[PDB]
């Protein structure tokens, strides 16, 4: 937005699908990848997760 | 007076009198240091790694 910090408070974790949930079933799970994006060349992978840290 | 053609060879001294009769003058030293190609070009794209949405 204009600030990091207010733009985090606005958007609180979510659920999503994932079929993993200790690989023993299928369920909603709070952790699901949304979209992994790399082109960097130091092997660094941005990873966007439903999860806030 | 005027006029040699020298070869373009890059740090190697190219020695050029073509002076009047007589030679009291200064005598002629290039070097060619570089040759700098220098582009008058079009930009036909831009291209690069995507990120497609769902």
């Amino acid at each position: 937005s204009v600030a990091h910090f207010e733009a985090y408070k606005a958007t609180r974790p979510y659920i999503g699908w994932c079929a993993d949930c200790g690989l023993a079933g299928s369920c909603p799970s709070p952790v699901s990848i949304e979209h992994v994006w790399s082109d960097a060349d130091d092997g660094v992978l941005k990873i966007q997760v439903s999860m806030q840290i | 007076y005027e006029s040699t053609t020298m070869p373009n060879q890059v740090g190697i001294p190219f020695k050029a009198l073509i002076e009047r009769p007589g030679y009291a003058g200064l005598p002629l030293s290039l070097v060619v240091i570089k040759s700098e190609l220098v582009p008058s070009l079009v930009q036909d794209y831009i291209t690069c790694n995507y990120k497609t949405v769902v």
